[PDB]
């Protein structure tokens, strides 16, 4: 235990010595983006109960959402139509994902099983492709590396990498003290980071299978995670009102996003296409838009009767869709 | 017992790494944002003709 | 005197402005926000639409009639205005009855209420209410089934400069019954049963947590709900049935005064049926 | 072209299916069977049956759906059970002298305090089942560890003036049962604001009428919610 304390002290000292000047000082001369006016272009209706998770398709047109009613609906954002409506074995669902190829949709929740649905089948409209089991906790988030690999983050404090064809855990990742509540993949897909209830965000290497870096930051749990579009930084959301941005190379916090009025938590975080805007949902009924490089609020997104539980920015950066507990999906621009 | 050794080894693995100065990292993020701000439909108001949802 | 006419005009203008403002605010609040779109809120907005129609049609033209002391418009316009007035009054009172019945089904049978009230069912109920209201108003007035065989009435129906209300016994009795008396007894039974349910829940709570600290509220709410409807409309229908029988002569001024006392119920309604915290938040958001 | 027509037809079919599913979903209630371990939750669940465990039972032509979750003191998944009809809390009332280190009853009281004060579980009534009444009666009646040894407030406790006992019982077992009930009721009363209440019940393994108790408690919960919505309570 003595060696661990010395190693932690050395790591903290190295991080402190590496900190030459904070990001706020350097980005002082950058012109602020100014006030941003954003309105609900289309509202997607049909969900029975509250919506937890959503994911934009690679086509930037199709998005899939999950609700506690047991319905997994795939929407056509441009035409506001329902392409598919997949029932689920377990009503309680806390995650969903849409494959990069556009053919597979993943789901999971309190059922402790990651369900994968094949959308390309012609004999049946939608059917379960695999029943990925082995976790002993609720699946907080699932993401697709490709059409044949998936990475999940469960309540077992472990993130696991699965193989679709064979159907078992190829690699598992351990080290989190508390439950893993979010997961986001790097653009190159060789790396990913997972926020945990242990007030620590960790970076994992998919191919090697070993954790690389750990960031302390705040003291409350992490609910949201998202890489910078560059793939070299990421931002976290907390049960505490603080929203923080970390850097992989500097291995420490760069800037923190918080306000005196806000005392609620953060449930969803995503970046704009150019990375200038950090759209972050809140336990409060409204969403917020932060200037990533200056930590100055730009715009406020409001119009949800309940807490915002999901949020995402499409691949081409044209629209933002936030799914709240009001059982409504609102697409902004 | 055995968990402590694993935690110590994990901390040792994270300790041995090269960290570049925060000035360079902030410059890199600022340069990326400045370079790619021209193709961000959210940051700047896209025309209604080019807006797909409108 | 001369000041009296100006005062009456100012009072009528204030009344119509209040009615229009309140009802349009309620309708806008319900329409703008999808949160307020609720099955009972469909009945609420039907009531608001009926009250707005009454305050926009019957109240201003009636005020012009009482101030001018004659009807400047055509003979067809008198019949149309009377039809609109009767339709609005009947629709408003029957919508009050429907709201009461909906609350009865909500508290009395909580399990089955969520299944046998739906958006389609609510729309069917509202359409049926408005059709029933229309048949009592438009069908007799337009086809002249309400016209009475009286010398003064026959003289009034001829000259187009006078537009008063003279009605036969049968139509007046039927219209008063359908408009007010059936909804009155239905709402009385409904609210008595709901008060019984609230009281028994209160005694159950007291038995459960008597030692620890945790029917005034129910009585106050039912008073503010039923008294403002009974006190506003009961005298008008009472004197209607009375003078129609002609046993006790009623002056026309008293009739008009009681009719307008009934009219102001449209303005009073939003202050009684829109005190919910969601409605208050919506009103605060809309105005400042 | 034809893509718009195909999308419209698909949306219409999916909307009809969703309307049917919405009717079926609103016609059924949901309950969360949440309680401490080895407290008899399995026994009571089997009595009502007649990763997660879901059991569906209907009484008086009303559909009830129950979910039992199975893994640490921290509960972030508890936010998934907002807007449920009720939370069924089963506790081994006889385990006033046990180690769960800590008294089992004290741990259950702490769990009840955490659930009652949870922000997301607000406006959610809790149905309380004081399971294992017979074991409690056997313990208190026989010469054994006293309640005052583990719960200091029991010495100053007195039997409430309500004094509603069963057909046959002893004064000591009645005092113990009512003190155990009143601890939970005192925890429940302070934090509540009239939105949600706690319904206590003394049940045993022999009893098999708990379906009726759950049905009546749910009926009272929905009735009280409706009455408070209209401001008549
Ligand atoms: C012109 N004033 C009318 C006369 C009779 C009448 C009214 C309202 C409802 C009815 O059921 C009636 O029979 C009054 O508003």
């Amino acid at each position: 235990r003595q060696e661990a304390e010395q190693l932690k002290n050395q790591i903290r000292d190295a991080r402190k010595a590496c900190a030459d000047a904070t990001l706020s000082q350097i980005t002082n001369n950058i012109d602020p983006v100014g006030r941003i006016q954003m309105r609900t272009r289309r509202t997607l209706r049909g969900h029975l109960a509250k919506i937890y998770a959503m994911h934009w398709g690679t086509d930037s047109r199709l998005l899939v959402s999950a609700s506690q009613d047991g319905k997994l609906i795939i929407w056509d954002s441009y035409t506001t139509n329902k392409v598919h409506a997949i029932p689920l074995r377990s009503s309680w669902v806390m995650t969903c994902a849409y494959a990069p190829s556009g053919n597979y949709v993943a789901c999971g929740g309190l059922d402790n099983i990651c369900s994968i649905y094949n959308l390309k089948t012609r004999e049946g409209n939608v059917r379960v492709s695999r029943e990925l089991a082995g976790h002993t906790g609720y699946l907080s988030c699932c993401r697709f590396l490709d059409d044949n690999q998936i990475v999940t983050s469960s309540g077992d404090t472990t993130c696991a990498l699965w193989d679709i064809e064979t159907g078992q855990q190829t690699t598992t990742f351990t080290g989190h003290t508390g439950d893993v509540m979010s997961l986001s993949l790097a653009p190159d897909t060789r790396l990913f980071v997972s926020g945990a209830c242990d007030a620590s965000a960790k970076l994992w290497d998919v191919r090697e299978g070993m954790c690389r870096q750990t960031f302390t930051g705040h003291e409350s749990d992490i609910n949201a995670i998202c890489f910078f579009p560059n793939g070299n930084a990421f931002a976290t959301g907390s049960d505490d009102a603080t929203c923080r941005l970390f850097d992989l190379r500097a291995d420490q916090e760069l800037m923190t996003y918080s306000h005196d009025n806000i005392i609620c938590g953060i449930t969803s975080v995503s970046f704009s296409k150019s990375g200038r805007l950090l759209l972050a949902g809140y336990d409060d009924f409204n969403c917020n838009v932060w200037d990533a490089l200056k930590a100055d609020r730009a715009g406020v997104l409001a119009g949800h009767d309940n807490r915002v539980s999901c949020l995402g920015v499409t691949d081409d950066g044209m629209a933002v869709a936030t799914g709240s507990w009001d059982s409504f999906l609102k697409i902004w621009n | 017992i055995a968990q402590a050794r694993k935690l110590v080894e994990q901390l040792k693995m994270e300790a041995n790494i090269d960290r570049i100065k925060v000035s360079k990292a902030a410059a890199d993020l600022m340069a990326y944002c400045e370079a790619h701000a021209k193709e961000d439909p959210l940051l700047t108001p896209v025309p209604a003709s080019e807006n797909p949802f409108r | 005197d001369e000041v009296w006419v100006v005062g009456m005009g100012i009072v009528m203008s204030l009344i119509v402005l209040a009615i229009v403002f309140g009802n349009v605010l309620v309708i806008t609040a319900i329409a703008k926000f999808e949160r307020l779109q609720t099955v009972t809120n469909y009945f609420i907005t039907s009531l608001a639409c009926a009250d707005l129609v009454m305050g926009l049609a019957v109240v201003p033209f009636g005020a012009a009639h009482i101030l001018t002391k004659t009807w400047t418009f055509g003979n067809f316009w008198c019949e149309f205005w009377t039809s609109i007035d009767v339709l609005c009054v009947t629709a408003s009172i029957e919508t009050l009855c429907v709201i009461a019945v909906d609350r009865y089904f909500a508290i009395t049978s909580p399990f089955k209420y969520q299944s046998l009230l739906t958006k389609n069912k609510a729309r069917v109920i509202i359409l049926m209410v408005w059709i029933v209201s229309g048949l009592t108003s438009f069908l007799p007035i337009q086809m002249h089934w309400y016209r009475a065989t009286h010398q003064e009435a026959i003289n009034c129906y001829a000259e187009e400069t006078c537009c008063d209300f003279f009605t036969n016994q049968a139509y007046a009795i039927a219209s008063s019954i359908v408009s007010f008396y059936v909804p009155l007894v239905i709402m009385v039974f409904v609210y008595s049963r709901v008060f019984q349910e609230a009281k028994r829940q209160l005694q159950k709570i007291d038995k459960s947590e008597g030692r620890f600290h945790v029917e005034h509220k129910a009585l106050k709410t039912l008073g503010i709900i039923m008294g403002t409807f009974t006190l506003c409309w009961l005298p008008f229908f009472i004197v209607n049935i009375v003078h129609v029988i002609q046993d006790n002569l009623i002056r026309k001024e008293v009739y008009i005064l009681l009719n307008w006392i009934g009219y102001v119920n449209s303005g009073f309604n939003p202050l009684i049926y829109c005190r919910s915290p969601d409605f208050r938040i919506a009103f605060q958001e809309l105005l400042c | 072209r034809n893509e718009e027509k195909a999308q419209r037809e698909a949306n219409k079919k999916i909307e009809k299916q969703l309307q049917k599913d919405k009717q079926v979903y609103r016609a059924t209630h949901r309950l969360l069977l949440l309680g401490a371990g080895e407290s008899g939750k399995s026994t009571i669940v089997k009595q009502m049956r007649i990763g997660i465990f879901e059991t569906k039972f209907q009484v008086d032509k009303v559909n009830f759906h129950m979910f039992d979750v199975g893994r640490d003191e921290r509960r972030k998944w508890i936010q998934c059970f907002n807007d449920v009809t009720a939370i069924i809390f089963v506790v081994a009332s006889s385990s006033y002298n046990m180690v769960i280190q800590t008294n089992r009853l004290q741990e259950a009281l702490n769990l009840f305090k955490s659930i009652w004060n949870n922000r997301w579980l607000r406006t959610i009534s809790v149905i309380l089942f004081l399971n294992k009444q017979d074991l409690l009666a056997e313990k208190v009646l026989a010469g054994k560890s006293k309640i005052e040894d583990y719960f200091p407030e029991f010495a100053r406790y007195t039997t409430p003036e309500d004094a509603t006992p069963e057909p046959g019982e002893d004064p000591r077992v009645t005092r113990a049962k009512y003190f155990i009930r009143d601890e939970f009721l005192r925890i429940s009363t302070a934090s509540g604001d009239g939105r949600h209440y706690c319904y206590p019940h003394f049940t045993c393994a022999v009893d098999t009428e708990n379906i009726r108790r759950v049905f009546n408690d749910c009926r009272d919960i929905i009735q009280r919610m409706h009455l408070r919505q209209y401001e008549l309570l």
